């Protein structure tokens, strides 16, 4: 709305989790730069009083900062004039059973802001709008039902007078849908499902008119056998992007359920799809399915980055996205034309490549999954070569700095029944480091890309997966947190590490920045968790537990322990 | 099954060698209980009803 | 043992919780001083992965640092060459019901070191010796039984080849005793009770020969009615001190049970007593009961500070101690002669004064407690004008920097039965700020004292009680953590604040210091809790809950949330 | 009761006006159960036994 736009245009503020409508997660603040970053030090810190994974980052509106924790999803408001005082807080009372239906740790990716309100959700499915000044509840509505395995973890997204919110739960057969509510009343405007009839999915009359080969009408049911689509996943729990001019919002729908591919023949549309929908009606103008008939749990909900760059000497409105499947996609955000589809790392073997003409991946049978067979050395693993991390883009050098994962796996499915409220996975995995690390043990990379060609400029290897993402600031710095507990800053030109600080626990969110009283500050949450930390968080030892993650991250507990809080830095 | 053989635009799925074209009646038949399959729809209906009475007040 | 002595004599090491055998909690390291302290910044941090109160402080032996958490009492070993790696860790498995019998949060005041071993206890009553280099368990024995309300919270104390350990639980009627175990085998050498026959109390033949008016034989039962001494309290959960030359260790026994004074007529010896005991036999050479017939829960377990200063023109071996009752005591540590007994603040009203000749407090009936009566405006409150904090002494200016509490109370007892394993308090309290604060709301003070006269030199007020204590370093600095989350450094000359840093959560332990590779570091635990934080920690709202502490500290939760970790600072 | 009147050295307790010199039989009689009073001693006996058994091996 107008209030959000005002904050967006206020220097030093941070009202949107991804950094803006285009989600480039960057900042023009340049007080801290290559020449003085070595003098950066901790300014102050704040503990949430909660453990488990602390994803996302705080919001800064004027003189106020809003911090959020992991389940039970507490909200704290601090006046930057005195970080030692909690002005108001909201501590939800939720049933502990909610945690049992959350697949990948009890995380929360953040708050949103609009019309003088803090838009906040709770794991148990409630969505609330709180007065930003007092914390008073203006409205509260139900969005997901934990009894059927549906929960909330992603950050809400505000555009104009609409709030976008999607439920999580594909691992429990939840049928995905992006729900739109009225920012002022919390009233349900519309709902666009990921599977089912064209009406339920909400396709405009000219859906994919520019690329009819992507598929158009009736596929929401035709690419499934029987009523399998009723529990076919497609949940969107990642991030959004929005283009004010076109009035289109973008996001990706998740993986189909169950993981057992043999139990659901068909392309399984429209799961694993990059969408371009009209904000007011929710009608899709175009949709590109990245991974037809998923066989590896490559949930396609990753960040959408909108940029305007020259394509063949011609300025073009683009959308770039690095999916779990290891492919970097760059499309025209107006019509959905596919421009780039390159492997982020040569280790990707599930596809020989993505044919730009057919618009589909050329599958390699050797690395497929199927009943009564154990697939081995499959890259990427289900954790993907990129997950929930939020990356940054530098407008000047036109470079995206991505936090990647270098993990592969062994995978074998098994038959199981569907029971509402119970997990519906059906697969046994084993995960381990990819093959290209310097010592073949590294599982993370910070890699700079050109979004128009899909080629890398430089690479920095990390012992553990770069789960949280990166932040880019005009001073020429790339900031990011590691699972082992460090906040680091790199020279954006060559990836040279210029500064670092050992926080109390690993970070799984992306850093943010803001200014207060003329001083630039860098903020990062800390407190390891999420899928990578399930072993540590729940004391699991079975290497196959945590859906295969436990074995891969067995060493994490020798570098960090749980935590929950925020650390701020400055000159 | 390389994903390049489409029956119609947007539908290129193919059964892998040795696997059925249709799983119903095969050993891979999920035999989903129609009652369970409709629980999400029922849950949403009841939920939307509750939200409506909130906005009403 | 000799190994400990070696570490004690090694510059830059910190092998003893209280700073040394004399427990002066100070350091000769002067790299950081009044002139450059403003440049001190956070060096690195470490989260324990546990919440609740984090008391005590880490130990540093050689290149190794040992960190401990609150219940379940985890131990972490870090090599200072790389704080990002946990060399070894011990994570105890304890029944959760252990927490139900701990009166004042599930805290742990620290580890001990001796004979190349990390001496560590668990809340459930177990005491262990672990190889300092590998974490291997050498021996493990039982010391306390939670089934009868006995638990462990204090730091063990090592002297020669003996480990001193005392159980907690006076609030549950546990009969106190100091237990001695063999450092190498864990075998019980002896046990000295606080009440009962002279045999069980272990009194020497010449006990109090220099001050027979203190009382000598048969008083452990004679000053009680019937067998009331069996559940008479007297637990020692504070700190010890040791004089190698005299081979005497010192400590104070706790409060008598129950809090209802009418249920236990008599002086109730030997609770509330300052002891001078022989390390090898445990036989008491002298004992001074500070508070006969306690009526206010002034558990006399506070720190004992040994210093050598000129008294009446002659160098004298002294022992100083600031009790919960608000009196600063200084005695000759050789014979127990009383030298100084002054009020730490004029607000103390339970006693008009302490008579040096009779050696007893001159009680003021207006502020006594008794059945069928509600005493009001009693100072100090049960939390005392000084609690478990560890203070520091500057040998040059001969000044003790005390962290005090300024809290008073209303009190009314009630009859109740004794049931092993159940609480045995019997009093309802209301606590609030003392009357002397600048705005009459302050509950904390850092006050410098001359131990030979008991007079104050300067005072710095704090909003909340100075629960953790202070550290003094030769650079002329007084370091301390506050309940609201700050680590601060004061000019030892006038108490002016020279530096501070906002940690994630309030600190309830005392700072420590050490050097590594020629650089001086200051370390402080963070994670609010203990008695002051019960309301915040257990979500209590009743003002009289938490033994009356909830009402007094109602605002604390608006300044900090729970946490658990360590922060290290340096130039 | 000011604490300055002692029957013998180290024993200066006095009943406050309105309270008995001995509570047994009075309305303030705690009437402690002998069995409950002895539980700590029995606990320590058992515990010392278990410890001795550990040291031996
Ligand atoms: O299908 C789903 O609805 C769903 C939900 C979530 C979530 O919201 O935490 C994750 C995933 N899938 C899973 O695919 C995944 O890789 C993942 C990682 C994390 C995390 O926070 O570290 N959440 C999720
Ligand atoms: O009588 C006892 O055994 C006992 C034990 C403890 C303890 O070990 O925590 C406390 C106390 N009493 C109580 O008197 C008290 O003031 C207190 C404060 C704290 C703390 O850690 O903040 N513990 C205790
Ligand atoms: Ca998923
Ligand atoms: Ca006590």
């Amino acid at each position: 709305d107008a209030d959000l736009d005002k904050q967006v245009n206020t220097a030093g503020a941070w009202p949107i989790a991804t950094g803006g409508y285009y989600s480039q997660h960057n900042s023009p603040l340049a007080q801290i730069n290559k020449s003085n970053v070595k003098n950066v030090k901790a300014a102050w810190s704040f503990s949430t009083g909660v453990l488990n994974g602390h994803e996302g980052a705080p919001l800064v509106i004027g003189d106020m900062m809003y911090v959020h924790s992991a389940f039970p999803n507490n909200t704290y408001a601090l006046n930057l004039n005195d970080p030692g005082k909690i002005v108001w807080q909201h501590k939800p009372k939720q049933d502990a059973s909610t945690k049992a239906v959350m697949c990948c740790d009890v995380v929360d990716r953040g708050l949103a802001y609009g019309a003088g309100q803090i838009v906040k959700k709770q794991a148990n499915g409630h969505l609330l709008a709180l007065d930003a000044k007092t914390g008073k509840i203006n409205w509260e509505v139900e969005v997901c039902d934990p009894k059927v395995g549906s929960t909330l973890t992603q950050a809400p997204f505000v555009a104009k007078d609409t709030v976008l919110m999607g439920c999580s739960g594909a691992e429990l057969g939840v049928r995905g849908a992006v729900n739109a509510f009225d920012l002022k009343t919390g009233e349900l405007k519309w709902r666009a499902f990921a599977t089912g009839s064209d009406d339920s999915v909400r396709l405009a009359k000219d859906f994919n008119s520019a690329n009819p080969h992507y598929g158009q009408f009736g596929l929401g049911t035709k690419t499934w056998e029987g009523d399998a689509w009723k529990i076919g996943g497609g949940t969107n729990w990642g991030w959004y992007a929005y283009d004010p001019k076109l009035n289109l919002f973008y996001y990706g729908s998740g993986n189909p359920a169950p993981w057992n591919e043999t139990m659901r023949p068909g392309d399984n549309k429209w799961t694993m799809t990059i969408w371009g929908r009209d904000l007011d009606t929710g009608m899709a103008k175009w949709g590109y399915q990245k991974t037809p008939h998923d066989e590896w749990d490559f949930a396609g909900v990753n960040q959408m980055v909108l940029t305007d760059q020259p394509v063949n000497g011609k300025m073009t409105p683009l959308l770039s996205h690095i999916d779990r499947n290891g492919i970097l996609y760059t499309l025209n955000r107006e019509n959905g034309n596919l421009i780039v589809a390159e492997k982020v790392d040569p280790a990707v073997n599930v596809f020989k490549k993505v044919d730009l003409k057919t618009g589909t991946p050329v599958r390699d049978p050797e690395f497929a999954t199927r009943m009564d067979h154990k697939g081995t050395n499959i890259c990427p693993s289900a954790m993907g070569f990129h997950n929930q991390g939020v990356d940054s883009y530098d407008p000047e050098s036109r470079t995206l700095y991505a936090g990647l994962n270098h993990i592969c796996m062994d995978w074998e499915p098994f038959m199981l029944p569907y029971r509402a409220g119970q997990f519906f996975v059906g697969a046994t995995l084993a995960m381990y480091p990819g093959p290209n690390g310097p010592t073949k043990k590294e599982m993370g990379q910070i890699r700079a890309f050109d979004l128009t060609t899909g080629k890398a400029k430089w690479t920095k290897w990390e012992k553990f997966a770069a789960w949280g993402g990166t932040l880019y600031t005009k001073g020429g710095l790339v900031w990011y947190a590691t699972l082992d507990g460090y906040l680091k800053a790199l020279d954006n030109k060559d990836g040279k590490e210029l500064w670092n600080f050992k926080m109390p626990s690993g970070g799984i969110g992306s850093p943010m920045t803001y200014s207060f009283k003329g001083k630039q500050y860098i903020g990062s949450m800390y407190g390891v968790g999420g899928w990578p930390g399930v072993g540590l968080v729940f004391d699991l030892t079975d290497p196959s537990a945590g859906l295969g993650a436990v074995g891969a991250f067995r060493e994490l507990q020798n570098h960090t322990q749980m935590g929950g809080g925020l650390m701020v830095f400055s000159l | 099954y390389d994903g390049q053989n489409c029956k119609e635009p947007g539908n290129c799925w193919e059964n892998k060698p040795g696997y059925p074209e249709k799983i119903a009646g095969s050993k891979y038949d999920p035999k989903h209980d129609p009652v369970e399959l409709n629980k999400q729809e029922e849950s949403i209906k009841a939920m939307d009803a509750r939200n409506a009475k909130r906005i009403a007040n």
